[PDB]
RNA sequence: UUUGCUCCACACAAUAUAGAUGGAUACGAAUAAGGCGUCCUUGUGGCGUCGCUGAACCAUAGCAGGCUAGCAACGGUGCACUUGGCGGAAAGGCCUUGGGUGCUUGCUGGCGAAUUGCAAUGUCAUUUUGCGUGGGGAUAAAUCAUUUGUAUACGACUUAGA
RNA sequence: GCAGUCAAGCGUUAUAGCGACAUUGCUUUUUGAUUCGAUGUCGGCUCUUCCUAUCAUACCGAAGCAGAAUUCGGUAA
RNA sequence: AGAACUGGCGAUGCGGGAUGAACCGAACGUAGAGUUAAGGUGCCGGAAUACACGCUCAUCAGACACCACAAAAGGUGUUAGUUCAUCUAGACAGCCGGACGGUGGCCAUGGAAGUCGGAAUCCGCUAAGGAGUGUGUAACAACUCACCGGCCGAAUGAACUA
RNA sequence: GGCCAGCAUCAGUUUUGGUGGCAGGAUAAAUCCAUAGGAAUGUAGCUUGCCUCGGUAAGUAUUAUAGCCUGUG
């Protein structure tokens, strides 16, 4: 219904977003993935690190520069999950690829747009209370990910100036239902109500 | 089996006031306040009067009122912190090197100075953590006294101390020097 | 101000004389009351007002109301209906924004498309209206 | 699982059961038929030579023990169920550790040998200290100063860790020797004692306080009556 | 499925010099008639030496609860089958009917025991009349004087693939 | 932190068949030693279930009704 | 290298291909808790109210939206200027001041529409390394060849020369 | 290994038969005395990497571990 | 390993089991429409992130052949059962008290008093208390526990099965 | 009349809805109504202990100022 849907990644468990948004792609919807370091992964963070640590043992014995290539930003654990289920040696799957964006943090021009959160994918919709689950990045600084603290500064200071944008976009609400309540006892008012309006 | 419902009761003497929101409490007392974040359980507090403070668990197994006892332990811990206090009483002994301990300010951090354990040269510096004092016994040979609102601050910075004076390869049937807990108890002794 | 606060937390309880509103089945959209326990998951509802028969149903094919009236435990349909009758569930039930909500929706369904032409010529006006209110002050 | 594993022992004596109660029960019945006086005893504490030297010297009557509950069963709870009329009064004014004297000797005799029988025993803890007790500087002995230490022996070694750790008394070991560095205040006179300063006193031998025999009341046979005797009960 | 009960009453075929022969009754939990009288027949043969080539089918019945919408205890007497031997288990099960008891208890041995349907045998259900008789405390719980319960964590299924707002989880 | 080789659990052709034909012989055999070894071959009431007493009633007064009746 | 290169207004001419066809409509945090409104002694505060989906909200009538006449109001909105402020994560956008010039379906009128023939996407949305009108702005380097040896198999590298 | 013994179990109503853990005898007997038939493939050099089932180096636990030294064991490539 | 019967395959493509000589389905002219088999319906991928009752958390779970590793072994993981017992003349934990007398039983020992050893292991008084369950002493002492009682007040313990 | 389409009325095959009349069973079982018994997860009332002005704990009390279960019709 919107030509680019904006998902908000944080709360989100990693697989099951995953298969939302490759599907989504697939089907041909533009999409915008945000805060992918508030990521989240059922299960205990010693065992994503293990199997991290995995994937990370994989590599090409002749020349390490051939072989499967490890990174460590949360946006590209997350872009490797969407991979593993796109078919993206394909022309279809190469198109379907490319009208997908992952950022970690908000970064401009998206800090000014709606962002959605998809409900099947969420993991206080999802898993079982006392489940515990796992944080990308913290995962990712444990393997090498080396820009944790720049993206909270930016996201604290992105925080309070959003913060500021609502308080007034509050105070204006307050002033447009005020407006709007004295003349919900007008004629107009009770036909529309009539009307279901 | 699934309890439908399991519940603890929290008793709160006269003078102590708890303020729990989101699980988490603050307890105020005589002697202080203390603040605890229990958001890693899933439990409900209700007040039933000033006197009378109940934590639930509803449609839970075993590991979950295992830490619904927990949480009661926990939150007793903390009344008792703030209106008796406690107090843990340690002795450092020694065969032949006297053991020099001294309280120091590095950048104003109160850290305790340990001097020629086992006639050593190396400087042992165990930090004070925040809400504990440590004072040395009058009228007791060797005695440090560790006493603060918080058990668990009193108790890791005592167990750290003692640790801090490990006897590394020599038998410890023969080497009996160390710094080692004495005595635990409160800090209000009006009884 | 020497006295403790606790967060109350409250919640909908699964009780004798809850009222219950049915979301999926053969009484979809109806109210219901809840008569007897079952299990954690099953309880016995009847809703003979508005003609639910008296059955057994999952707490998952129901959302519970924040209402709530006297009823012995394991009351019979004649009995559910008295007291039913006599709480006024019916009304309480309507006067809520949720019931309202609902109405709204079902009007709006049944909404043709030159009343949905008279819902913009209205909307238009009352626009007007608003926007001047909203300006001088 | 996650259970406590109990402790297993092998020992030579093993637990009684229902047949032991029923035994007493039996007995104190018949008891009840034999003898003419009935006496309620209140004997809390007591160690077992007092108490067999109380039996030896009431020879040709009856001291019964047990539970509290089976004595009070036996004799009848309630006013439907006494065995013998009137009996339910001294079965309810049976409280602690209470042991029934059957008898036929006269009243004057239990109460004149009740009133005049006291023995020497340990201050029991939540009574009240008979005196004030210091452990002198220097060399710990077995009695604590209470006796001349030229005559006494200075106290074992093995029992420093229970001096440290249990009775809280600041102990060094010097040559095999227990010392205190200074003057050790105990108890002080007329003083709540509790278990740690009892069991000191204990340690040391001091036994002080006294041990009297309280009587409640007593049943006759052919009166069907109680009285209140209130011996030692002060 | 889901269970219904019947009654199956049959017999041996009539001979000569032997006319009338006794009739046997058994109440049968099953899908339908066709499961109901293998079963029978099955049973028949495990208890007495009747075959099905030898017997014949007098009547069977639907048996329909009594009091289908009153909530009621019910004491289950089941035979399951072990290399061992027959092993007997008893369960209670509250529910407002023997087939919806029956059925739970189906799907509790398929959950927990790894039983099945020819396996497992129905010994005997039983309503307790008395609630002083129950003794499951999974089902003790729930005779609680005024019993409420509250259902933390409510999550509420969506219909569409995105949502403009973030979820609640309050009841 | 050195993670170790996984086993794998990608299932081999060869090693599932040759399973099957070792559980055919298995089977075969524990048939056979069955037929040929030599070894000599009711719970009652549980005692939770409610009416016990009723049902030892039961089988009871059925037992001495039918002592009478196969006699007489 | 027959006036090359490059931005601003004005007419023409074409142009919009992983798939426009009303609008991607901005708190953060928690979920065994929150949002909003209000009051006070401003807090882990009292009271009220909301959820149970965006099935919303805003826009939405006029030859694909024409030409005119009035009533009410001083609001809404488009365009071109202009005042000031903020935004560096990839800011390239957000807010605002004043005048001008259009439209206004908030309300009541008067004309026009046809024949695309009973449907045929029935063509309607930004950017224009192309042309012709015109006002101002600025008049370079790199490579080969020669040369050095801090370099070098050859390329390459590193120096120097109007 | 062979031959037994015991019995926690399994089996049974015929005190048959299987049987874990233990255990005995032979090989092997008392004063620390005094090379025997590989019937067909093997070693080097240079150089890389992997495994851990760790010899050394690191940190630990136990031991009549006084000290010194050593033994057994844990994590660890 | 040897006999006897019957299938499958070679000469045979098609659907499924990721992949394939013997596995599941089904045998084949060229096409259209419909329905299915076996297998499946998070995404790759056509098809319910369906409904329902339970169980499980694995410092490389499992999604498998049902054979082996496998001793139906080990585990203070968790769930459901079976059989025994104890219990308001008071269940299990906990604290306190009692835990005696002949007697320091006999022999042995430099010493040996229940507790280095070898043989007796009895009697009394008991509510109960071993000629002693362990720590401990050079021997004693002291503590303990076997057992009993007071306080507490409602269910508990053991062994098996899945 | 060649090419490509739209609609209507039909035929053959098929897919997906709405709605009507019947018939069986314990001639459904229930709900509901009446009647006779009964009990607690004991409603009203009564008694007592002592509590915030009557809101509780424990005895009684089987429909009363709530109801429920069973049999029969
Ligand atoms: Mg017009
Ligand atoms: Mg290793
Ligand atoms: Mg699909
Ligand atoms: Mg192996
Ligand atoms: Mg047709």
């Amino acid at each position: 219904v919107e030509p680019v849907v904006v998902i908000d990644g944080k709360g989100h468990l990693v697989g099951r977003l995953a298969s939302v948004v490759a599907k989504q792609l697939l089907n041909g919807q533009k999409i915008v993935v945000v805060r992918a370091e508030e990521l989240n992964i059922s299960g205990e963070f010693f065992r994503n690190k293990l199997k991290y640590h995995d994937f990370l043992r994989k590599a090409t014995a002749f020349n390490k520069t051939r072989g499967p290539f490890h990174f460590r930003a949360p946006s590209r654990i997350f872009y490797k999950a969407l991979r593993g289920m796109v078919s993206h040696k394909t022309a279809r799957g190469k198109a379907a690829l490319e009208r997908l964006k992952v950022f970690e943090g908000i970064p401009p021009p998206y800090d000014k747009k709606k962002r959605v959160v998809v409900p099947q994918a969420l993991r206080v919709l999802r898993l079982k209370p006392g489940r515990k689950y796992t944080t990308l990045g913290k995962l990712s600084t444990s393997v090498g990910w080396k820009y944790e603290d720049v993206v909270a500064k930016l996201e604290a200071k992105r925080k309070v100036s959003s913060a500021e944008y609502y308080a007034k976009k509050r105070a204006f609400t307050k002033k447009v239902a005020s407006a709007n309540a004295t003349a919900a006892e007008s004629d107009v008012a009770k036909q529309l109500a009539a009307l279901g309006y | 089996m699934k309890y439908i419902q399991t519940e603890q009761q929290i008793e709160v003497p006269e003078g102590v006031t708890v303020s729990i929101k989101s699980r988490i409490v603050k307890v105020v007392g005589p002697r202080g306040t203390l603040t605890k974040n229990l958001k890693h359980i899933d439990v409900t507090f209700t007040k039933v009067n000033n006197q009378l403070i109940k934590v639930a668990v509803h449609n839970g197994g075993r590991k979950h009122v295992a830490a619904l006892r927990t949480v009661k332990s926990l939150v007793d811990n903390m009344i008792t912190g703030v209106t008796k206090g406690y107090k843990y009483k340690m002795r450092y002994v020694y065969a032949h090197f006297p053991i020099n301990v001294n309280i120091v300010e590095k950048d104003g951090a109160k850290f305790i100075e340990v001097r020629n354990f086992l006639g050593d040269k190396k400087i042992r510096n165990v930090p004070v953590r925040d809400g504990v004092t440590i004072e040395f016994s009058t009228n007791v040979k060797d005695e440090i006294v560790l006493s603060g609102n918080s058990v668990e601050d009193v108790s890791q910075n005592a167990a750290d101390l003692q640790q801090i004076c490990r006897v590394r390869n020599k038998d410890i049937r023969k080497f009996l020097d160390g710094i080692y807990v004495s005595h635990k108890g409160f800090i209000t002794e009006d009884l | 101000s020497t006295d403790s606060i606790v967060k109350a937390s409250n919640w909908r309880l699964v009780e004798v004389g809850r009222v219950v509103l049915i979301k999926k089945g053969q009484s979809a959209g109806k109210l219901a009351a809840i008569v007897e326990i079952i299990d954690q998951k099953k309880v016995l509802i009847d809703g003979p007002k508005a003609g639910v028969p008296r059955q057994a149903i999952n707490l998952g094919q129901v959302v519970l109301t924040p209402l709530t009236f006297a009823l012995p435990r394991g009351a019979r349909t004649a009995t559910v209906s008295k007291k039913w009758a006599a709480a006024a569930v019916c009304e309480k039930w309507a006067a809520s924004s949720w019931a309202k909500k609902i109405a709204q929706r079902e009007r709006r369904a049944a909404l043709t498309d030159f009343e949905r032409f008279q819902v913009m010529v209205l909307r238009k006006q009352k626009r007007y209206t608003v926007k001047k209110a909203l300006a001088k002050a | 699982r996650s259970k406590r594993s109990k402790l297993v022992t092998l020992a030579q004596t093993d637990k009684k059961g229902r047949e032991n109660k029923e035994r007493i029960f039996d007995e104190v019945r018949e008891a009840l038929d034999t003898y003419r006086y009935v006496w309620v005893l209140h004997l809390d504490d007591v160690r077992t030579p007092v108490l067999q030297e109380i039996r030896t010297s009431w020879a040709g009557s009856k001291l019964i023990m047990g539970k509290r509950k089976v004595l009070q069963k036996a004799l009848g709870e309630k006013r439907e169920e006494e065995y013998k009329e009137n009996l339910y009064q001294l079965s309810k004014l049976c409280s602690g550790v209470t042991g029934l004297l059957f008898t036929d000797e006269d009243v004057n005799t239990v109460k004149e040998y009740f009133k005049s029988y006291v023995r020497s025993d340990y201050s029991r803890p939540n009574t009240k200290a008979p005196l004030t007790f210091t452990i002198p500087e220097g060399i710990v002995y077995s009695r604590g100063g209470q006796i001349p230490a030229e005559e006494d022996v200075p106290m074992i070694h093995s029992l420093e860790p229970t001096m440290r750790n249990k009775f809280e008394i600041p102990t060094k070991i010097k040559a095999g020797k227990i010392t205190i560095d200074s003057p050790y205040l105990v108890c002080t006179e007329g003083e709540k004692l509790d278990v740690r300063q009892a069991l000191i006193l204990k340690q040391f031998g001091i036994a002080a306080s006294e041990f009297k025999v309280k009587v409640s009341a007593y049943y006759d046979n052919d009166s069907s009556t109680v009285e209140s005797t209130n011996i030692n009960m002060e | 499925a889901h269970f219904k009960e019947y009654q199956v009453i049959g017999r041996r075929l009539p001979t000569e010099s032997v006319p009338e022969p006794k009739l046997f009754r058994m109440r049968i939990f099953a899908s339908n008639e066709v499961i109901a009288k293998s079963r029978y027949w099955y049973f028949l043969q495990k208890l007495h030496k009747v075959k099905k080539a030898s017997g014949e089918i007098v009547s069977i019945n639907q048996i329909n609860e009594a009091h289908p919408t009153k909530v009621k205890n019910f004491g289950v007497w089941v035979r399951y089958d072990s290399r061992s031997g027959t092993h007997n288990m008893y369960k209670e099960i509250r529910d407002v009917s023997r087939v919806a008891a029956v059925e739970t208890l189906y799907q509790d041995m398929a959950a927990r025991h790894r039983a099945r349907f020819r396996s497992i045998h129905i010994l005997k259900v039983a309503e307790i009349e008395k609630t002083a008789d129950v003794k499951r405390q999974y089902v003790k719980q729930f005779l609680t004087k005024d019993l409420k319960f509250p259902l933390p964590h409510r999550v509420q299924k969506s219909t569409k693939t995105f949502s403009y707002k973030r979820p609640s989880t309050f009841y | 932190m050195r993670v170790r080789k996984r086993q794998s659990r990608r299932t081999s052709t060869k090693l599932k068949e040759g399973i099957k034909k070792k559980a055919s012989a298995h089977r075969k055999k524990e048939k056979k030693m069955a037929k040929k070894d030599v070894t000599w071959r009711d719970p009652g009431i549980p005692s939770n279930f409610p009416y016990k007493a009723k049902i030892l009633e039961e089988i009871e007064a059925k037992k001495m009704k039918d002592l009478e009746e196969r006699e007489l």
